[PDB]
């Protein structure tokens, strides 16, 4: 009598087993990032512009070819212990800061103890991280006018110079170039100092500029998935 | 005769841990599924089966035939000479497919992740197989090569040669080269933000070590061999040294699983055993 | 501070509703669960493994 | 003047008298009754069957009312239901958001919840009248996250948000009709006693908190533990229940004597509690680690009962059948493990 | 039952020394991460300083680098903090604050208000 019982429940299985493989195929063959930033940095002005188009807002694009869909959380609590567990998968994580905010009160510091507790997760470590520096021009405002200085903020600020590997822009005063670098070197710094061999971070210069800045990300999960592969093979 | 009795205990001992370590391996690729569900182990388990196949079916002959000096029950040697190469180039080439994805992953990840499906590796594997089976079985099953231990035409060793290792060693050390410079470049761009954060070359030489010992180990131990296959068919040095030459290729074989399975969760899965 | 005040009212609150209650000693209650466990023991395939003869899943 | 001081001087007060009556009521202990009766052994369980249908990891794996069939998501975007007696896929449903923390099985086999970083709750239909399977009903009424759903009738559902307020709702209108707050932290689980008349919570704040559902008060609260409450069980009896933290303790709370009984904690584990729930009989505890581990301890002995390997990722959820025939377990390595 | 304490406090002169002492009850002090973290009337919460599982990691902020010294002790499960030649800025509020999970170095207690292992506080206050 388990004809009947059985036939049908073996077709359906393989009906959905072949839909759910067509798309698996699909969820394979796209990207997921993950944006977040210590707050007021200007994140409706970037997703204006980066995905250039109800807790999570979600936003899907595509670029030769490759598609990412760039979560957002700007409608939960404050506490972020327990529900960022849950991007753990997510192969990159946009790290939007302000840079200009030190005073207007030591935003700089909360988002390097941000940095610090997401890089030093036991579920995150495995998660590189996108690091952008919003509003260089309100830098280059703030230094050449004089309305703020970083030695109060940070004593150690006197003891650094630029660097010379750096590539300073025609037309920059050495000011801007070095309170912008030792930024992009206490985050490189803060970020290095633990170390897995299985994750890093990029620092870029952008969002003072209102020009395209797709291909940045595309690049950057391009080689992190490169870097990951090389990784793999033991090759790296 | 103390050098007689224990050139037998070297062979078989080689034998013995050839297969072993690929039953070990083998076993490791089918008792669970997790590492299975990647593509890229396809190439790598079917290595180690054409490896056990040459382990099991061919060498062990060999090794009884020389120990005595004879070729006892001597009827299908002949036919058995296919199997003696059908496996062995089938092997080389595995070896030159899995090089090739590695540089699919590397150079293009998004390409090769969007284009390259479950279906291409068993096509690769599929065309790999007969591509040594129909240059293997076909021409010395009807007439095609003319106690033994016999010599090679002119008309068809030296081509098979060409086409059996030239070619994979060539396209091989073309994308080790390649992968070399892009690990440079990767190494040079990585070095230099670490650099500018601490504010080398003990990285550099890791990935060089690393790519010498997966491809030095191969042109080392199958290079005398397939360039003595040249040689004897207008020869002039003996009828032992190609023995041996033979022995150290197969030899090679046989310790290539121990550099081509060593993954860390890998290793893990040979440690729960 | 209307809300400092109100919160800090409703936990007093909530603390004085739950100081108004009776309990029980906690060898009568761990005597209930033990009997209570004795009289489901019979009842656990978990606890003692039941032969396959009417094991649905071996 | 300052009287919020005066406020706060005689809520302490009110706390040291709430002490000082629960040590009134433990002149015994538990250690000392539950010797001199037979341990449970050392006793080695097998995996029966596993289950390769998902993507990502599982999260909830809620179980079935008629013991046969059960439910599970993860954070690839669908809901599998699943047939354990002839292991196949029952069905398949596409959810609108990738990201789901629960479900909740209803206990007539019609319905099934759903939700996650989404905010919103959804409810699909089962008995099918065109085939397909479609959402029924949403909810949305809460700010936070979704951590745990469970279902009570036919039409209404007991949720928990992030937002540290959880809710009643009323799927026959769309409206909600009570609503528990008081905890300061986002409530992590909660789970429904067997009188079907009240249920327990257990929140980030390391409290744990009795509701009923018909007046919407605060019965009791219990604080125990140090660390958050990442898990929360009801004992089959009803005057007990079981807690697993983040912190490598599991306690065993009652309601009677408004205090805990025993804890769990072992020395050579450091990680944390997952997911934990009881037995049929109660008489084992098996508890969810983080170390790619599960504990199953004897409740009464406060001894390791055994240990079961298996997922080679941490182990999100584990579930109990009502009958006690089996369990099921579901970690972050795609796989589900249905064990005897 | 967690509960945490701070003695300390008072109405200075710039130029002085104050000593905190921040208590533990409810669980064990000798497995997790303190910290001390302050908030200024009108502006939201500023991390300070924080204390390691041993004492071995000492962090500060850029605004006291070298001025303000901390330590933890296991023996009385108390920390103490030290603001040596106070600045006219420190008159905010403080609480000595505590990581919610052990063995691990996520550590983020700033949020808004809303937290179960925050102290009362003290309001420190310099003098004119
Ligand atoms: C009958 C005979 C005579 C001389 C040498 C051999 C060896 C056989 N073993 C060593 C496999 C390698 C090989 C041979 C010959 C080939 O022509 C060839 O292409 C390969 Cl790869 C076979």
């Amino acid at each position: 009598d388990q004809r009947n019982e059985e036939k049908a429940q073996r077709e359906a299985n393989k009906k959905i087993e072949k839909q759910l493989q067509k798309d698996k195929q699909v969820y394979r063959a796209t990207h997921r990032l993950l944006l977040l930033g210590a707050g007021e940095s200007g994140k409706s002005t970037i997703v204006k512009q980066m995905r250039i188009l109800t807790g999570i807002f979600e936003t899907k694009f595509q670029v030769d070819k490759v598609n990412f869909h760039m979560f957002d959380v700007g409608a939960q609590r404050d506490e972020r212990r327990k529900w960022i567990q849950c991007f753990n998968d997510v192969t990159a994580i946009i790290f939007v800061v302000a840079s200009s905010s030190y005073n207007m009160t030591n935003r700089l510091q909360e988002a390097l103890n941000l940095f610090k507790s997401i890089w030093n997760n036991r579920w995150l470590r495995t998660i590189s991280v996108i690091l952008f520096l919003n509003k260089q021009d309100l830098l280059a405002e703030k230094v050449l006018a004089g309305k703020s200085k970083i030695e109060d903020y940070f004593p150690e600020f006197a003891r650094y110079t630029t660097p010379e590997d750096a590539t300073p822009e025609p037309g920059e005063d050495p000011r801007v170039t070095r309170a912008k670098y030792f930024i992009r070197d206490e985050f490189l710094r803060i970020s290095t100092a633990s170390g897995d061999g299985r994750h890093y971070c990029y620092p870029h210069f952008t969002c003072s500029v209102d020009t395209e800045n797709i291909r940045r990300v595309f690049n950057d999960c391009r080689d992190i998935i490169q870097r990951m592969h090389l990784r793999q093979y033991e090759l790296l | 005769f103390s050098v007689r009795i224990l050139t037998a205990c070297f062979l078989s001992l080689l034998i013995l841990s050839t297969l072993l370590g690929n039953t070990l391996v083998c076993a490791a690729v089918i008792r669970f599924r997790h590492l299975r569900s990647k593509v890229t182990n396809f190439f790598v388990i079917s290595l180690a089966v054409s490896d056990l196949l040459v382990a099991v079916l061919v060498m062990p002959w060999k090794a009884v035939a020389e120990i005595a000096g004879f070729w006892p029950f001597g009827s299908f040697c002949n036919i058995w000479v296919a199997f003696d190469i059908m496996c062995s180039t089938a092997s080389i080439l595995n070896l030159c497919v899995i090089s090739v994805d590695r540089y699919w992953a590397i150079s293009s990840p998004f390409r090769y992740e969007r284009k390259m499906t479950p279906k291409a590796a068993f096509i690769l594997i599929s065309v790999a197989w007969t591509l040594s089976v129909l240059i293997s079985f076909i021409p010395v099953q009807l007439s095609w090569h003319k106690n033994c231990d016999s010599s090679l035409s002119r008309t068809y060793a030296i081509s098979s040669s060409v086409i059996s290792f030239y070619i994979p060693v060539a396209i091989m050390i073309v994308t080790y080269t390649r992968i070399y410079r892009i690990a440079q470049k990767q190494i040079r761009r990585i070095a230099a933000l670490e650099r500018a954060a601490v504010h080398s070359f003990k990285r550099e030489t890791k990935v060089l070590k690393t790519l010498s010992v997966i491809m030095g180990v191969f042109v080392c131990c199958w290079l005398p061999f397939f360039i003595l296959n040249c040689i004897l068919p207008f020869c002039c040095i003996d009828s032992n040294t190609f023995d041996v030459f033979v022995w150290f290729g197969w030899a090679n074989s046989s310790l290539n699983p121990i550099i081509y399975a060593f993954n860390a969760d890998f290793r893990k899965a040979f440690s729960t055993l | 501070n209307t809300a400092s005040i109100a919160q800090a009212r409703k936990l007093v609150e909530q603390l004085k509703m739950e100081a108004n209650i009776d309990r029980i000693k906690v060898s009568k209650a761990a005597a209930d669960l033990m009997a209570y466990c004795e009289a489901h023991a019979k009842e656990d395939p978990l606890l003692t493994p039941v032969p396959a003869s009417e094991n649905p899943f071996r | 003047g300052s009287e919020l001081d005066q406020l706060r001087q005689e809520a302490e007060q009110l706390k040291n008298q709430i002490r000082d009556a629960r040590k009134a009521c433990a002149d015994a202990t538990l250690s000392q009754i539950t010797n001199n009766i037979d341990p449970v052994g050392r006793i080695q369980m097998r995996t029966r069957r596993t289950l390769r249908g998902h993507l990502a990891k599982i999260y909830a794996m809620h179980w079935g009312t008629d013991s046969r069939l059960l439910v599970s998501a993860s954070q690839d975007g669908k809901l599998i239901i699943w047939d354990s007696y002839t292991t196949n896929k029952v069905h398949a449903i596409p959810l609108r958001s990738s990201w789901v923390m629960t479900c909740a099985y209803a206990p007539s086999g019609n319905y099934v919840a759903c939700g996650g970083l989404d905010n919103i709750c959804s409810i699909y239909n089962l008995k099918t009248r065109e085939g397909n399977v479609r959402v029924s009903r949403e909810l949305a009424g809460h700010t936070g996250y979704l951590s745990c759903c469970r279902f009570l009738d036919d039409n209404q559902i007991v949720t928990s948000s992030g937002d540290t307020t959880c809710a009643l709702w009323d799927i026959e209108t769309g409206q909600q009709t009570t609503t528990f707050t008081g905890h300061t932290g986002d409530v992590m689980s909660l789970s429904l006693a067997p009188d079907t008349r009240l249920f327990v919570s257990g929140a980030c704040d390391a409290s744990a908190k009795l509701w009923d559902v018909r007046e919407g008060m605060c019965r009791q609260t219990f604080t125990g533990h140090e660390s958050d409450i990442n898990a929360i069980c009801f004992f089959p009896n009803g005057n007990a229940f079981a807690t697993g933290s983040d912190d490598a303790t599991c306690r065993l709370f009652d309601l009677r004597a408004d205090q805990e009984l025993m804890t769990y904690s072992h020395d050579n584990i450091i990680c944390g509690i997952t997911s934990v729930s009881f037995s049929k009989s109660g008489r084992l505890l098996l508890a969810g680690y983080d170390d790619f581990n599960c504990n199953v301890w004897d409740a009464l002995k406060a001894d390791r009962a055994g240990v079961l390997a298996g997922h080679d990722n941490r182990v999100s959820c584990l579930g109990v059948t009502d009958d006690g025939m089996a369990v099921a377990t579901g970690s972050w390595d795609s796989f589900l493990k249905i064990w005897n | 039952q967690v509960q945490l304490q701070e003695s300390g406090g008072g109405l200075v002169q710039p130029g002085g020394s104050l000593r905190l002492s921040c208590a533990a009850s409810g669980f064990t002090f000798s497995n997790y991460k303190m910290n001390w973290v302050r908030q200024a009337p009108g502006k939201g919460l500023e991390w300070v300083s924080d204390i390691s599982q041993s004492g071995a990691s000492i962090s500060y902020t850029g605004s006291v680098k070298g001025r303000f010294t901390i330590s933890r002790d296991n023996a009385k499960n108390t920390l103490y903090l030290q603001m040596n030649s106070l600045k006219p800025e420190d008159t905010a509020v403080y609480y000595c604050a505590r990581c919610p999970a052990p063995f691990t170095r996520d550590c983020f207690d700033v949020t808004s208000t809303t937290y179960a292992y925050r102290g009362q506080g003290t309001q420190v206050t310099v003098s004119s």
